[PDB]
Formats: C-alpha cells, structure tokens, sequence
C-alpha cells in the first residue's frame, strides 16, 4: 500500500531506472510494492528483486561487521571505557538490517514461495529464504540463533534438492545456490569440511556438464563456477 | 577475507 | 527533537562511528542533532557536518544526473514515447535533493552564520552557503532559477571577501572555497572566463606563500592547489 | 568530465 497506487509495471520500471541511479533502497521499496500487486514474477523481474535486497542489505552488513569490529576492541582488556555509544549505534543498525531480513522473509512467505512451481522460481525463493535467514544468523547472539541457523539450512536443503532433481549442474541458480550453500556452511554452521565438499562436488560435477552449453550459457556458468575456485582456494 | 557469495554486490 | 534525547558529545561520537561506517545519512542527521543543541561547533564538528552532508546530497547529485540525462534521451526526435515514469522518478529524487539543500540551508540560517564571528568558520559556512545554493542552481528551472544563482553568489562572495581579508592564500578552507566559487562560475554562471580567472589567481598567490608553511601544512594546501590545476587543464 | 569542487566525495 506504501506503493499501492503505481501500477506494477511503471513499479518494475521505475525498478530498473533505481538501478541505473545506484538507488538501491528506492529499488527494493519499488520491487516490494510489484510483489505486493499478487501477481507472480517473472526471471527478470526475481533478479530486479534479489538484486535490490542484496544491495541494501549489502550495505547494512558491512556497516555493521565495522561497528562490530570497532565495539569488539572497545571491550578489550586495556581498552578506555568508553560509553554506551558504539553498543547503541551497532544495535540500531543490526535491527535495521533484520527489518530488511524480516521483509524480504515476508515477501516469499507471503505469498511468493507458496505460488511458485516451476523449479527455477521455486529454487530461486528458496536460496533466498536461505539467504535471509543466514544474514540474520551472522547477527543472531540470543535464544534463537540455533533456529535461525536451521531455518536457513532447511530453506537451502529444500532448494538443493529441488536443483539436483530438476536442473542441470550448471544451470547458474543451482551453481549460486551451491555457492551459498557452502558459505552457510563454513561461515554459520562451522562445518568447514561441509563447505569443501560442497564446493568441490558442484565445481566438478558442473564442469562435466559445460560440453553441452552454448558459449553465451558457458560464460554465464564459468563465472560463478570462478567463485566456488575462489572459495576453495581460500579454504585449502 | 570473506568469502564469496551470488549474487555479487 | 528527531535527536533531542541524545547528549551532544554522543550525537557527535556517533557521526564519527557513521563515518566509519560509510553511514553518510545517519552521520547527517547525528550531525543536525548536534548542531540543533544550540552550540557553536568546533573545526572538528564543523568538518564533520560537512562531509555528511556532502556524500548525502553527493549521491542525489549523481542519481539526478544519471536520470535527467536518461529524461533528457526520451525527448529526443525518434524516442519511442514511454509514459511519465522517467520524469516522475526524476522529479522525487530532486525534491529529496532539494529537501537535504533546504535542511542544510536552514541549519546555516537557525543560527549557524550569525553566531559565527571567527573567520574560519564564518566563512566555512559562507562557502556552505553558497555550495547548497549551488547544487538546487543545478537542478532549478523556473521563475526563481536567477534568484537562487544569486544567492549562491552572494554567499560565496562574502566568503571570497572575509577570506581575503583575514587567511593567508595558503589556507585551505580559502583555497576549497575559490575552487567552488570557480567552478560556480564555470558550471552555472556561464561565466568561464571568470572561471579561469578565479582558478588561476587563487592557485599563484598560494604558490608565492607555500614558503611560509610546515610540510603538514604544504602538503594539506598543495592538494587542494592540485584540484585548481585540474580544472585548468580541463578547462583551457 | 565535471570539474572538481571540495570536499570531495
Ligand atoms: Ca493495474
Ligand atoms: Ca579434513
Ligand atoms: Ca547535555
Ligand atoms: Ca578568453
Ligand atoms: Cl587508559
Ligand atoms: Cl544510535
Ligand atoms: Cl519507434
Ligand atoms: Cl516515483
């Protein structure tokens, strides 16, 4: 209703124009209120989305991993005491940031994961979910942080499985599913050999399968198939 | 470093 | 009163952390906060409210351009008709930059100028002035485009006056200051002779008087000399 | 290009 006035398409419009300016908020409030019309996405339409949230919340954690780092020194020993000033202002992002999780959350719970049946819509959502859940979990210190932690493992096990059964290995969303995947894992879930294994199976297993691409599609997998050698190499 | 993640940015 | 709870040595320790943090709307308003306690503030604060402020409106200024020239495009003979969207987007970006100019403007006129009586921040906030009044001259078009480019010249006029009068050629807030006025001159006066003029006497009387400075202090104005070259290169 | 002004950025 914050955008219930614009019809979807001059919202996706005003999207992809948001993303042009390097606005990324206006674009995330714009891809929200084209949710919230009720109708499905389409491929473009589910990229214009996760790439406004990704850049808002991009922002939001590495604003918050400095504060962090900077409250985390503050409570050395030797360190000057100094007010409740880096705590409040860490908090204040932190729960800025798990607004944005929240809503993000509530668009595919409501209703976007529930109206997707083909495996590249439904898996889409599904690593998002699992992306959310995770960024929630990088900031999670309390009595939940056990459940956020399976909530965004078991978003990511219900896409993996769908991606294994329904896509092939080198089809990008299973390949930037698979990425993520492994990141939860030596990141969130301290199971770094998980993490290796991961990105290894589904480096090998996509390489085997890019004698079947064209050299459009070859460049498309090639490039986030680099990701998961970069994360070996960081790891091994 | 932090590792990487899709999509980038 | 947004800010009215917090103590002003917080709001001022928060900007610092915001800076840290690449947080440029937070710093801005922690920045208002604090200039709204009633204080005068020091070179430190002064600096610090400067820069929120700049990367804010910096950002505006950018989007703006990167929608006006895509507006600009679709008026063009042969553009296929697309609806409002463009023009309507460009206008709430420049309302929001025209809202910052105005929050700024406001600041400096409730009561920042009138309390200032040192020349250092007399004419920091002069130039102030004259840069917001410069930036609503860039995206103006109606019947009081000729009166806000008199505003921004009077502003830095003054500024241009007291800084003569008072600061060495070598001072950097004088130096930051002729550059502005320049490139006033150059980019909306359609004055590029006068322009030309400003640059390169501000940039030879701060050549004559680097004799006079420590290395900190060579090293602080050569680099905003530096920037009065640049202009010339590209200008002439 | 645009010119430059100060404060950058
Ligand atoms: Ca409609
Ligand atoms: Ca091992
Ligand atoms: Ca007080
Ligand atoms: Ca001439
Ligand atoms: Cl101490
Ligand atoms: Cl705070
Ligand atoms: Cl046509
Ligand atoms: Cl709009």
């Amino acid at each position: 209703g914050a955008m219930g006035s614009m019809e979807r398409a001059s919202l996706i419009q005003k999207a992809k124009l948001a993303e042009q300016a390097e606005r990324y908020e206006d674009m995330a409030a714009f891809m929200k209120g084209a949710v919230e019309k009720g109708e499905e996405l389409s491929c473009e339409e589910r990229n214009l989305l996760s790439v406004a949230y990704k850049n808002v919340v991009g922002g939001q954690r590495a604003a918050w991993r400095v504060l962090s780092s900077i409250e985390q020194k503050s409570n050395e020993e030797g360190s000057e005491e100094k007010g409740p000033e880096v705590r409040e202002y860490r908090e204040k992002v932190e729960t800025e940031l798990q607004g944005v999780c929240d809503t993000v959350l509530g668009l595919l719970d409501s209703h976007l994961i529930k109206e997707a049946g083909d495996a590249e819509s439904r898996v889409f959502y599904l690593k998002m979910k699992g992306d959310y859940y995770r960024y929630l979990a990088e900031v999670a210190t309390g009595d939940d942080k056990k459940r956020i932690i399976d909530s965004a493992r078991s978003a990511y096990q219900e896409a993996m499985d769908i991606s294994k059964k329904e896509m092939p290995p080198t089809n990008p969303i299973r390949l930037g599913l698979a990425l993520n995947f492994s990141v939860f894992h030596y990141e969130i879930a301290n199971s770094p050999e998980e993490a290796i294994s991961l990105a290894k199976t589904t480096f090998d297993e996509a390489m085997a399968d890019l004698h079947t691409l064209s050299e459009d599609s070859y460049k498309d997998s090639t490039l986030i198939m680099q990701l998961l050698r970069d994360n070996l190499t960081l790891w091994t | 470093r932090r590792p990487s993640s899709w999509r980038q940015e």
